């Protein structure tokens, strides 16, 4: 799960049913209920990629954009999340359009639930069955990655260890 | 960014094609290489793309089990294999670089072909090559020329007195007969007085068979 | 499920010309559409992307927009460069492959009418030993380049053995083509005379050849 060459987008994430400190330095290694001094004295694998601004959105019970539309943790949680840098692996010149996210949806999701659909969103009164012009937009939008981006826009590969 | 394709060669049906293009002046691993064909007469047509960091060769539904596409990342080339080519596949072929890079299927909304290499077309028909023959044409101003038939493959050039008389020289289009061969004509227009003191010699050539027959034309009285 | 569009649009210089492109459910109105300009006999390049955007170096006079399941492209200013073929390119999800248009030809709106010139070249003596007889007939200096060449043998028209070439582009804004004939060497003396004529602008030009020079 950690050394996979291909990582899926956040809207359609992978679900997969030792020592973890032999990797790169970690931007966000925090845990809830259990501590890293208690995990070694102690399972699902859900992984996706998140831009550097909203890495803090992956948290139990807080609102936002990716934490309300794509993947969000319930208020009660015992597992935790590991975030780590990926700039020379998944960012390259010209952009990386493999990593999508969903922006528009009818309502927020149930916990631990994913949605893969390209039904065109409706934001008005006239029913747009298949026309994504004005007042009707495509759900999935892509956010590329270039080496000219700053410290808050790198694609951070991330994974949660649900217990 | 610069993309160079190979030349055009003769391919008898049932044989394979060697079409490829290289990448120069930029990082080859961070850009997809789509292929686009174009038969003369109608619009463009899509083939498939190469992800130059893995082995992902997606094709169209129509030519899913027909084409063969192979990456050779050592000398930054992209090879392509079509065996048993048919008469409808006579087309010019382009390889193009798309901005960005994706390997999924629901990622092509932001993919357009930025730069294009020059095309390389393929051939058909069982004619391998035949030695061209130049035939005399008598006058009947004045007009005289020399006709060549059963030449293959294209192109074949004509030149009059090593290009000394290029005024009035018209390069007629080639013709395709029912036998599958080609015939070419080239004539020059001259006035009605200077014929016997100007021996007009048309020099023809054929590069693959390396045959170039220079022939005099005699007026008939 | 292919894109459809008019094959050719013509306009006078002074105002713009509009190119329309209509698509299916999975071609236009669910995904972006791009416009490609093809130089004659070369590699086409991007002219419109992202439905309102252009690369640097493209002049600020090319306009494109879409409203429903169809898209429109407008070109303002037509003097010496935009007389080329345009293509409507978009992504398809139903076929899961890139799809293109048929091809739009743009023509702007002083050449005088010219009568065609035809010379029926007699056969030579070298073809006698080759067991072949091909009659050569050339046409040139005619406008427009839309002609039909017919062969008349004695007292009846002939259809078998005709060869017709597409008119080509000259250096003086002129079109020219050529016509041949498959014939046995014995049949050359077997007829009274052979005729090569062409229908151009309502003018049929008659040339006759005789085996006795």
């Amino acid at each position: 799960v950690f050394n996979a060459t291909r990582f899926a987008s956040v809207y359609a994430w992978n679900r997969k049913r030792s020592v973890l400190y032999n990797f790169a330095p970690f931007f966000a290694f925090k845990c809830y209920g259990v501590s890293p001094t208690k995990l070694n004295d102690l399972v699902y694998a859900d992984s996706f990629v998140i831009r550097g601004n909203e890495v803090s959105q992956i948290a139990p019970g807080q609102t936002g954009n990716i934490a309300d539309y794509n993947y969000k943790l319930p208020d009660d949680f015992t597992g935790c999340v590991i975030a780590w840098n990926s700039n020379k692996l998944d960012s390259k010149v010209g952009g990386n359009y493999n990593y999508l996210y969903r922006l528009f949806r009818k309502s927020n999701l149930k916990p631990f639930e994913r949605d893969i659909s390209t039904e065109i969103y409706q934001a008005g009164n006239k029913p747009c069955n298949g026309v994504a012009g004005f007042n009707c937009y495509f759900p999935l939008r892509s956010y590329g990655f270039r080496p000219t981006y700053g410290v808050g826009h790198q694609p951070y590969r991330v994974v949660v260890l649900s217990f | 960014v610069q993309l160079v394709q190979s030349g055009a060669e003769v391919k008898k049906p049932g044989a394979s094609v060697k079409v490829s293009c290289k990448a120069s002046g930029y990082i080859f691993s961070d850009y997809n290489i789509h292929w686009v064909r174009q038969a003369p007469g109608q619009g463009l047509e899509w083939m498939g793309w190469i992800s130059p960091d893995s082995d992902d060769t997606n094709y169209a539904q129509s030519f899913q089990g027909r084409v063969t596409m192979t990456r050779d990342t050592s000398i930054t080339t992209v090879y392509m294999e079509l065996s048993s080519l048919r008469s409808d596949d006579t087309a010019v072929y382009f390889c193009a670089r798309s901005v960005g890079y994706c390997s999924l299927n629901s990622c092509q909304r932001w993919m357009w072909f930025d730069t294009w290499g020059q095309g390389a077309l393929v051939t058909v028909s069982s004619a391998s090559t035949k030695g061209p023959s130049v035939f005399p044409l008598a006058p009947s101003t004045a007009a005289l020329g020399c006709l060549v038939k059963d030449y293959f493959p294209e192109p074949v050039t004509v030149s009059w007195n090593s290009g000394a008389l290029t005024s009035g020289v018209h390069t007629f289009p080639a013709v395709l007969q029912s036998s599958g061969l080609y015939s070419l004509s080239s004539v020059v227009t001259v006035p009605s007085s200077s014929l016997g003191t100007q021996t007009y010699i048309c020099n023809v050539n054929h590069k693959p068979s390396n045959t170039k027959v220079d022939k005099k034309v005699e007026p008939k009285s | 499920p292919v894109l459809t569009q008019p094959p050719s649009a013509s306009g006078p210089p002074g105002q713009s010309v509009s190119i329309s492109c209509s698509g299916s459910r999975s071609n236009i109105g669910t995904n972006f559409v791009y416009w490609y300009q093809q130089l004659p006999g070369a590699a086409p390049k991007l002219l419109i992307y992202k439905n309102d955007q252009r690369p640097s170096g493209v002049p600020e006079r090319f306009f494109g927009s879409k409203s429903g399941t169809s898209a429109s492209l407008a070109i303002s200013g037509l003097r010496s460069e935009d007389e080329v073929d345009y293509y409507c390119a978009a992504w398809d999800d139903s076929l899961s492959g890139h799809v293109f248009g048929a091809g739009t030809k743009v023509t702007v709106l002083g050449q005088p009418k010219a009568a065609p010139s035809v010379t029926l070249f007699p056969p030579s003596s070298e073809e006698l030993q080759a067991n072949k007889a091909t009659l050569v007939c050339l046409i040139s200096d005619f406008y427009p380049g839309a002609v039909t060449v017919a062969w008349k043998a004695d007292s009846s028209p002939v259809k078998a053995g005709v060869e017709t070439t597409t008119p080509s582009k000259q250096s003086n804004n002129k079109y020219a083509a050529s016509s041949y004939l498959s014939l046995t060497p014995e049949q050359w003396k077997s007829h009274r005379s052979y005729s090569c004529q062409v229908t151009h602008e309502g003018s049929t030009v008659e040339k006759t050849v005789a085996p006795t020079e």
